[PDB]
């Protein structure tokens, strides 16, 4: 399928997953 | 009987009391008073052991040939610093006591109040009288015009460092 | 109660001696391998002597003649095994007179002394006390009538030949009945000075300990870890004692590093950046010209937490790093695509916007051992499979082997230490035996005339044991490993069979010659006299062999026949009734035995290396040899956790990036044209209205340049300033719903608990004791 970078919301997704 | 199980119940809850991800109920419990707004009360008297005559000594003897170094509010080491550089930068008000710094005996930087011996070595009383008039003469007028010429600065929230930089 | 953490600081009063009694008079475990300590332990002995006298720590009159006899044998004993006297001489005094020096509060010596003993009498050299020592040691005769030794050559040593002179006191305890031991050797040849009668052996000298990263340790003190790392190289070990520098080094190939450093080498935590070569452990092959590392650095290797950034490749990788490589869990991104278009000429937003979704996809979780990935090996699933092989087994082996199990935890809980040891040591040839087994009665043989002659087997050996392994190693199985030029990345092409038998007969007669040249320089001296053991298979190890070849000899025909005319002039069947004794006595039938046997092979294993988990910490039997080659891989939610810990370790190492005045700073920032440029980093002037970025009262007086993401990163510089400055400063009276309330509430209760459990210990003893 305030500021955060690229690594962040990646892991944030994956925690999503 | 009912002793042997109080003691059981009382070790158990010293197997678990430090472990923080467990709640307890202690915690966020009522004080025997009310809560006020306390502050630790000044020392007055203080008699120092040889003991501690003897380590200050040393830590002044470790201490001599330091070269100190500072950072500023973009995250940015600043400068070689001896000790008159500091003390210069002190008078000048660029730096305080919150001032992140290292030197040799250290592993981290840390507050300037933090390190050991720091701000006696800086605070001689000339360098008091001039950090005092640099802000009662100079830094806070030029404070006081800036607030009041540009409204940027919300008046509720103002910090108040000036205030304190004689210290 | 009292609060313990509200006691009022209105006077502040310690009594502390500088020279403090407590750190002083004592003497460490710790300080062992030191000298000097010894003669210091012996003085504080005599302190505690003087304070069991006259209670002042100093004597009256001084040291006196008792106390170097108390010091010497009162004071420290030894261990000994176990001494065996008799009644009566077995020696004759008709010899030449005072031959034999006689032998018949007198209790002891230092009874004697206190009594009035001057033992001012002097007499005699050391030599002849020393070798009476050596012979009474020996219990044999060391030397004849006439004075010449009887046990070791007399004839002056030969120069040539590569001899050379050797006193008595030495040969006589370098070479031994090997019921003496080093310690009893030494106290007969008064050994006693510290300093230069005394040397460090290579294998027993004293060295810094190996802790790593320093994590799980026992700790002395709990409340605070770090004491143990007192005797290590570790980074955060206590008082190294050359302090930690800010080291900011360019090398000849321009590979640049900047952080911590103990002595001159990288350590702490930097971050490097790559040029022409390698450096921190990096293979040389994995960098490129402007890569850079960031994070922990342990003895100049990229050692701990890390991320390494490739801007020539765009590889980002963030994780664990052991050695030089990668080693554990690691995340790995590839944002090539947009380094890309940011070197086209293309903004920064709109590169992002282009490839962050290609990029995000694209996010690799990996765990690492050693630098390579795994995953495609089945590393995964091993534990399984080797659970279900185990449960694959017939049901005879599982029971007994779970019952054997309990029984071994059951047998060693009530074994004696020594016990202990026995079984361990019978283990431990147990394991080496299931490797090389000796040839134990198929040594040495007689022939048809009755000339004993030796066994050989197939080939050319006489033992399982070849030399050459031991500069080539074995593997687990059996096979030997690399080595010179090997070659052959796969060995299924293998090399044709008619070099490798030239090339083993030729390693034959190499064998051979190299056996002439052994027994023509060690077999002319002599080990055991009594059973004729030359040096040279003594120092083979092959001691069994002539072990069999004597009782060989002695029981053939021709041996007895020249033992007669020079006179003229466990076991199998042990074993076997011990079984069938234990058999009966447990009400156990062989034919019970049978049955059960019948029915686990014909019924049941006719019906359809070693069992156990190959990942296993606790083995009994281990070895310390067998290397596991994977690890137990890294699940999503731990690789998360590491990569939020590993760029917080970055974030904090990219603090030593910049020095002020330092070579890299000097020689690496530059502008378009390549030229030096004056960076902002004077401590004392603020160019160009920048007065705004001064940490001090200074900077409040001046405005910001009002740009949103300056703003941005100013506020985050602050929250991490703010974060570092809540870990030093705390509240005398923190309001209830914070943390630090809830820490104080659970200090408090651990000391009531505490007190608590000491009032109903001290209720105990007060029980016991009426
Ligand atoms: C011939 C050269 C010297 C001529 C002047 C004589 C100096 C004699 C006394 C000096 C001892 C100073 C330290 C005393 C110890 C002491 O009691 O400190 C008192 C005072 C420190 O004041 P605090 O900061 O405690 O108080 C300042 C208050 O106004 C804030 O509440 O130190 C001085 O006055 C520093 C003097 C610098 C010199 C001021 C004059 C500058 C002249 C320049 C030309």
């Amino acid at each position: 399928t305030m500021n955060q970078n690229i690594v962040t919301e990646s892991v944030k997704v994956e925690t999503n997953q | 009987g009912t002793q042997q199980e109080l003691a059981q119940m009382e070790a158990m809850e010293l197997a678990t009391l430090f472990d923080m991800s467990k709640p307890h109920p202690l915690d966020n419990a009522a004080p025997a008073t009310p809560w006020k707004g306390e502050l630790r009360p000044v020392p007055r008297k203080i008699v120092l052991s040889p003991y501690q005559y003897e380590m200050i000594n040393y830590q002044r003897m470790l201490m001599r040939k330091n070269i100190w170094y500072y950072r500023d509010r973009m995250n940015v080491p600043r400068g070689p610093c001896p000790l008159h550089v500091v003390k210069e930068a002190w008078v000048s008000g660029i730096v305080d006591e919150n001032t992140l710094f290292w030197g040799h005996g250290l592993y981290d930087w840390l507050p300037a109040k933090n390190i050991k011996l720091l701000l006696p070595m800086v605070r001689t009383p000339e360098v008091r009288f001039a950090t005092w008039i640099k802000r009662t003469f100079s830094l806070k007028p030029s404070l006081n015009r800036i607030r009041e010429q540009r409204k940027e600065h919300r008046d509720p929230q103002e910090a108040s460092l000036q205030v304190e930089l004689m210290r | 109660l009292t609060d313990p953490l509200k006691e009022d600081p209105t006077v502040i009063r310690d009594e502390a001696q500088f020279p403090e009694p407590s750190l002083y008079f004592k003497v460490f475990e710790s300080e062992a391998g030191e000298p000097e300590a010894k003669i210091r332990a012996d003085v504080n002995k005599l302190y505690d002597r003087w304070i069991e006298k006259y209670g002042r720590r100093w004597p009256e009159d001084g040291i006196n003649t008792e106390d170097m006899v108390w010091l010497a044998e009162e004071a420290n004993k030894r261990k000994r095994a176990k001494p065996r006297p008799r009644g009566t001489v077995a020696a004759e005094k008709t010899e030449y007179e005072d031959e034999f020096m006689p032998d018949p509060g007198p209790r002891t010596n230092y009874e004697k002394t206190v009594a009035g003993g001057k033992w001012v009498t002097d007499e005699f050299e050391s030599a002849d006390y020393e070798a009476g020592n050596l012979e009474k040691l020996w219990d044999m005769y060391l030397w004849d009538r006439e004075g010449k030794p009887t046990m070791m050559p007399d004839t002056p040593a030969a120069q040539q030949e590569g001899e050379e002179s050797e006193d008595f006191d030495d040969f006589y305890t370098a070479y031994r009945p090997r019921d003496v031991d080093s310690e009893e050797a030494r106290e007969a040849v008064w050994a006693t000075d510290e300093f230069e009668s005394d040397e460090d052996n290579t294998e027993s000298e004293w060295a810094p300990e190996y802790v790593g990263a320093g994590l799980g340790l026992v700790a002395e003190d709990p409340l605070n870890p770090q004491y143990s790392l007192r005797h290590s190289n570790h980074p955060l070990a206590p008082f190294p004692g050359e302090p930690l520098k800010w080291a900011s080094y360019v090398y000849p190939d321009f590979t640049t590093f900047e952080g911590l450093s103990k002595q001159s080498i990288p350590h702490g935590m930097g971050v490097m950046t790559f040029g022409t070569g390698t450096g921190a452990g990096f293979a040389m092959s994995q960098t490129r010209y402007g890569d850079k590392y960031e994070g922990e650095f342990q003895a100049g290797y990229a050692h701990g937490l890390g991320q390494f950034t490739s801007e020539a490749s765009g590889e980002v990788y963030i994780g664990e790093f052991f050695a030089g490589q990668r080693h554990g869990c690691g995340m790995t991104l590839d944002m090539k695509p947009y380094f890309y278009l940011l070197e086209r000429g293309v903004d920064p937003v709109e590169a992002y916007r282009r490839t962050a979704g290609a990029i995000m996809k694209n996010v690799e979780v990996r765990t690492w051992y050693r630098g390579n990935k795994l995953g495609d090996a089945k590393e995964d699933e091993v534990v399984e499979i080797n659970v279900l092989k185990d449960e694959l087994d017939d049901p005879f082996e599982i029971a007994l082997r779970n019952s054997l199990h309990d029984a071994k935890l059951r047998k060693w809980k009530a074994m004696s230490p020594q016990d202990k040891a026995m079984d361990r040591i019978v283990s431990i040839i147990e394991r080496v035996q299931r490797r090389n087994p000796g040839r134990f009665g198929a040594y040495y043989r007689e022939d048809e005339k009755g000339r004993v002659r030796p066994v050989l087997d197939s080939d050319g050996a006489d033992t399982d044991f070849d030399s050459v392994d031991m500069i080539q190693g074995v593997d687990t199985d059996g096979d030997l490993g690399p080595g010179w030029e090997g070659a052959t990345d796969s060995e299924e092409n293998p090399m044709d069979p008619r070099i490798r038998e030239l090339m083993a007969a030729e390693g034959m007669d190499d064998k051979l010659e190299d056996e002439g040249f052994k027994d023509t320089v060690l077999g002319s001296a002599i080990i055991n006299p009594y059973t004729g053991l030359d040096m040279k298979t003594y120092l083979d190890g092959k001691e069994r062999h002539q072990a069999e070849l004597v009782s060989v000899y002695k029981a053939s025909r021709e041996g007895r026949k020249y033992l007669n005319k020079v006179r003229k002039d466990l076991s199998r069947e042990a074993e076997d009734d011990r079984l069938a004794r234990l058999y009966e006595q447990a009400g156990v039938s062989k034919e019970d035995e049978r049955r059960v046997e019948g029915l686990a092979a014909r019924w049941r294993r006719l019906l359809a290396r070693r069992p156990g988990n190959p990942l296993a910490a606790n083995d009994s039997d281990t070895g310390f040899e067998t290397e596991s080659d994977m690890m137990e891989m890294c699940d999503i939610p731990e690789i998360l956790g590491t990569v939020q810990e590993a760029r917080q370790i970055v974030e904090r190492a990219r603090m030593w990036r910049f020095k002020p005045y330092g070579e890299v700073g000097l020689r690496m920032a530059q502008d378009a044209n390549g030229s030096p440029v004056s960076l902002m980093q004077e401590p004392l002037h603020y160019p160009h209205g920048t007065k705004f970025m001064a940490p001090g009262p200074l900077g409040l007086c001046h405005a910001v340049p009002d740009d949103p993401s300056l703003r941005q990163e100013m506020a985050k510089v602050a929250h991490n300033y703010a974060a570092i400055y809540r870990m030093y400063n705390f509240d005398w009276d923190p309001e209830p719903g914070t943390v630090q309330y809830k820490i104080d509430q659970r200090i408090r209760r651990a000391q009531e608990l505490r007190n608590n459990a000491m009032a109903r210990y001290l209720a105990a003893a007060d029980e016991v004791l009426r």
